[PDB]
């Protein structure tokens, strides 16, 4: 245990020595984005109960949402129509994902099983493709590496890489002390980071299977995770009111986003297409928009009767849709 | 004297403004926010719409009559205004009765209440209430079934400069019953049952947690709900039934004063049926 | 062209299906079976039956849905059970002298305090089942570990003036039962603000009338919620 | 026992890495944001004619 303490002290000393100047100092001369006003262009209605997860399709037109009613609805954002409505075996759902090819939709939750639904099937409109089992905890978040590979983050404090065709875990990632609550894939899909309740965000390498870096940051749990569009940075959403941005190469936090008035937690974090705006939800009914490079609040998104539990920015950056516990999906622009 | 007329006009204008502002604010709060859109709030907005209609049509023209002492508009407009007045009053009172019945079903049968009330059912109930209110007002007034065969009444119906209310026994009794007396009985039985339920819940709580620190509120709320409806409208319908029998003469001023006391119930209603914290937050967001 | 008509038809069919599902979902209540291990949750669950475990039972033509979860002290899935009709809390009242290191009853009290003061589970009433009454009676009646030895406040405790006993009972077992009950009730009363209450029940493995108790507790919960919503309570 | 050795090895693996100065990383993030600011519909108000949702 003495060697571990020495290694941790050496890592902290190296990080402190590497920090030349804070990102706030360098971005002083950058002009602020100014006040941003956003309006609810379209509101999606039909969900019976509160909504946890959402995912924007690669086409930037289709999005899928999950609710406790057991209905997994695929919406057409442009026409505000329901393309599909998939029932679920388990009413309690905590995650959902939409495959890049647009043919598969992943779901999971307290059922301890990740379910993949085949949207391409014509004999049956929607049906379960695989029943991915092996986790001993609730699946917090699932994401699609490809049309055949999926990575999930469960309450077993382990993230696993699954193979849909075979139906069994190809690789499992261990090291988190607490439950894993969020997961996001890097654009190249070779790397991904998973936030955990252990107040630490860890970076994983998919092919090697070994943890690479770990960022301490704040002390509360991490509920939301999201990479920068560049792929060399990511931001976390804490149970404390602080949102923090970390850099993989510098291996330390660059800037923390917090306000004196805000005391509630963060449930969803996503970046804009250019990365200039960090759109983060909150336990408070209103959402917030932060200037990533300056930690200056630009706009506030309000209009949800309950807490915001989902948020995402579409691939082309045209719109942002936040799914709150009010059983309503609101698309902003 | 001269000052008295100005004072009455100022009071009437203030009443018109208060009613219009209150009901418009309630309807706007219900419409703007999807949170407030609830099955019981459909009945609430039906009541608010009825109150707004009355305070915009019957109250201003009635004030113009009482100040002017004559009816400047045509003979058709007198009948139309009377029909609008009766329709609005009946719709408001029966909507109060429907709200009471909805609360009775909510507390009395909690399990079945969530199933046998639906948005379609609420719309059907509101449409039926407005249809019942219309048949009592428009059908008799427009087809001259309310007109009574009296010398003074026949003279009044002739000259277009005079527009008062003279009615036969049958229509008066039927309208009074349908508008106020059946809703009174239904509401009294409803609120007695709901008070019994609240009381028994209170003694059950006391039995469960008597030693630890954890019906004034129920009595106060029921008084604020029913007493203001009884006090505002009961005298008017009582004197209606009295002077229609004509066994005890009732002066026209005594009738008009009680009718306007009934009118102000529309303005009073938003302060009674929209005290919820959600409604208060919506009002605070709307204005300042 | 035809794509708009096809989308409209699909949306209309899906909306009708979701309306039927809305009726079915609003017509059914949901409960959470939350309790410490080895406290008899399996036996009581089987009594109502007549990764997650979902059992559906209906009484008086009213559908109840119960979900039992089965992994650490920290609970972040507990936020998923907001708006449930009631939380059923089964405890081993007989376990006042046990190692769960720590007294099992004290661990149950800590769990009750955590559940009561949780921000997400606010406005949710807890149905409390003091399971294993017979074992508690056997322990207290016979010579065994004293309650005062493990719970210091038991020495100053006295039987409440209500003193509602069963048809056959002993003073000592009644004192122990009521002390255990008022511990939970004292934890419950302080933090509550009238939105949610705690319903205590003394039950045993032999008893099979827990369906009626759960039904009555749910009826009272919904009635109290409706009464407080309209400000008559 | 065995867990401590695994944790120590994991910490050793993360310790041996190359870290670039924070100035370079901040410059890279600033350059990326400045370069891609022209193609961000959220940051700058897109015309209503080209906006798909309106
Ligand atoms: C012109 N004033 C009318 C006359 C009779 C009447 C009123 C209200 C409700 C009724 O059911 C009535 O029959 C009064 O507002």
């Amino acid at each position: 245990r003495q060697e571990a303490e020495q290694l941790k002290n050496q890592i902290r000393d190296a990080r402190k020595a590497c920090a030349d100047a804070t990102l706030s100092q360098i971005t002083n001369n950058i002009d602020p984005v100014g006040r941003i006003q956003m309006r609810t262009r379209r509101t999606l209605r039909g969900h019976l109960a509160k909504i946890y997860a959402m995912h924007w399709g690669t086409d930037s037109r289709l999005l899928v949402s999950a609710s406790q009613d057991g209905k997994l609805i695929i919406w057409d954002s442009y026409t505000t129509n329901k393309v599909h409505a998939i029932p679920l075996r388990s009413s309690w759902v905590m995650t959902c994902a939409y495959a890049p090819s647009g043919n598969y939709v992943a779901c999971g939750g307290l059922d301890n099983i990740c379910s993949i639904y085949n949207l391409k099937t014509r004999e049956g409109n929607v049906r379960v493709s695989r029943e991915l089992a092996g986790h001993t905890g609730y699946l917090s978040c699932c994401r699609f590496l490809d049309d055949n590979q999926i990575v999930t983050s469960s309450g077993d404090t382990t993230c696993a890489l699954w193979d849909i065709e075979t139906g069994q875990q190809t690789t499992t990632f261990t090291g988190h002390t607490g439950d894993v609550m969020s997961l996001s894939l890097a654009p190249d899909t070779r790397l991904f980071v998973s936030g955990a309740c252990d107040a630490s965000a860890k970076l994983w390498d998919v092919r090697e299977g070994m943890c690479r870096q770990t960022f301490t940051g704040h002390e509360s749990d991490i509920n939301a995770i999201c990479f920068f569009p560049n792929g060399n940075a990511f931001a976390t959403g804490s149970d404390d009111a602080t949102c923090r941005l970390f850099d993989l190469r510098a291996d330390q936090e660059l800037m923390t986003y917090s306000h004196d008035n805000i005391i509630c937690g963060i449930t969803s974090v996503s970046f804009s297409k250019s990365g200039r705006l960090l759109l983060a939800g909150y336990d408070d009914f209103n959402c917030n928009v932060w200037d990533a490079l300056k930690a200056d609040r630009a706009g506030v998104l309000a209009g949800h009767d309950n807490r915001v539990s989902c948020l995402g920015v579409t691939d082309d950056g045209m719109a942002v849709a936040t799914g709150s516990w009010d059983s309503f999906l609101k698309i902003w622009n | 004297d001269e000052v008295w007329v100005v004072g009455m006009g100022i009071v009437m204008s203030l009443i018109v403004l208060a009613i219009v502002f209150g009901n418009v604010l309630v309807i706007t709060a219900i419409a703007k926010f999807e949170r407030l859109q609830t099955v019981t709030n459909y009945f609430i907005t039906s009541l608010a719409c009825a109150d707004l209609v009355m305070g915009l049509a019957v109250v201003p023209f009635g004030a113009a009559h009482i100040l002017t002492k004559t009816w400047t508009f045509g003979n058709f407009w007198c009948e139309f205004w009377t029909s609008i007045d009766v329709l609005c009053v009946t719709a408001s009172i029966e909507t109060l009765c429907v709200i009471a019945v909805d609360r009775y079903f909510a507390i009395t049968s909690p399990f079945k209440y969530q199933s046998l009330l639906t948005k379609n059912k609420a719309r059907v109930i509101i449409l039926m209430v407005w249809i019942v209110s219309g048949l009592t007002s428009f059908l008799p007034i427009q087809m001259h079934w309310y007109r009574a065969t009296h010398q003074e009444a026949i003279n009044c119906y002739a000259e277009e400069t005079c527009c008062d209310f003279f009615t036969n026994q049958a229509y008066a009794i039927a309208s009074s019953i349908v508008s106020f007396y059946v809703p009174l009985v239904i509401m009294v039985f409803v609120y007695s049952r709901v008070f019994q339920e609240a009381k028994r819940q209170l003694q059950k709580i006391d039995k469960s947690e008597g030693r630890f620190h954890v019906e004034h509120k129920a009595l106060k709320t029921l008084g604020i709900i029913m007493g203001t409806f009884t006090l505002c409208w009961l005298p008017f319908f009582i004197v209606n039934i009295v002077h229609v029998i004509q066994d005890n003469l009732i002066r026209k001023e005594v009738y008009i004063l009680l009718n306007w006391i009934g009118y102000v119930n529309s303005g009073f209603n938003p302060l009674i049926y929209c005290r919820s914290p959600d409604f208060r937050i919506a009002f605070q967001e709307l204005l300042c | 062209r035809n794509e708009e008509k096809a989308q409209r038809e699909a949306n209309k069919k899906i909306e009708k299906q979701l309306q039927k599902d809305k009726q079915v979902y609003r017509a059914t209540h949901r409960l959470l079976l939350l309790g410490a291990g080895e406290s008899g949750k399996s036996t009581i669950v089987k009594q109502m039956r007549i990764g997650i475990f979902e059992t559906k039972f209906q009484v008086d033509k009213v559908n109840f849905h119960m979900f039992d979860v089965g992994r650490d002290e920290r609970r972040k899935w507990i936020q998923c059970f907001n708006d449930v009709t009631a939380i059923i809390f089964v405890v081993a009242s007989s376990s006042y002298n046990m190692v769960i290191q720590t007294n099992r009853l004290q661990e149950a009290l800590n769990l009750f305090k955590s559940i009561w003061n949780n921000r997400w589970l606010r406005t949710i009433s807890v149905i409390l089942f003091l399971n294993k009454q017979d074992l508690l009676a056997e322990k207290v009646l016979a010579g065994k570990s004293k309650i005062e030895d493990y719970f210091p406040e038991f020495a100053r405790y006295t039987t409440p003036e209500d003193a509602t006993p069963e048809p056959g009972e002993d003073p000592r077992v009644t004192r122990a039962k009521y002390f255990i009950r008022d511990e939970f009730l004292r934890i419950s009363t302080a933090s509550g603000d009238g939105r949610h209450y705690c319903y205590p029940h003394f039950t045993c493995a032999v008893d099979t009338e827990n369906i009626r108790r759960v039904f009555n507790d749910c009826r009272d919960i919904i009635q109290r919620m409706h009464l407080r919503q309209y400000e008559l309570l | 026992i065995a867990q401590a050795r695994k944790l120590v090895e994991q910490l050793k693996m993360e310790a041996n890495i190359d870290r670039i100065k924070v100035s370079k990383a901040a410059a890279d993030l600033m350059a990326y944001c400045e370069a891609h600011a022209k193609e961000d519909p959220l940051l700058t108000p897109v015309p209503a004619s080209e906006n798909p949702f309106r």
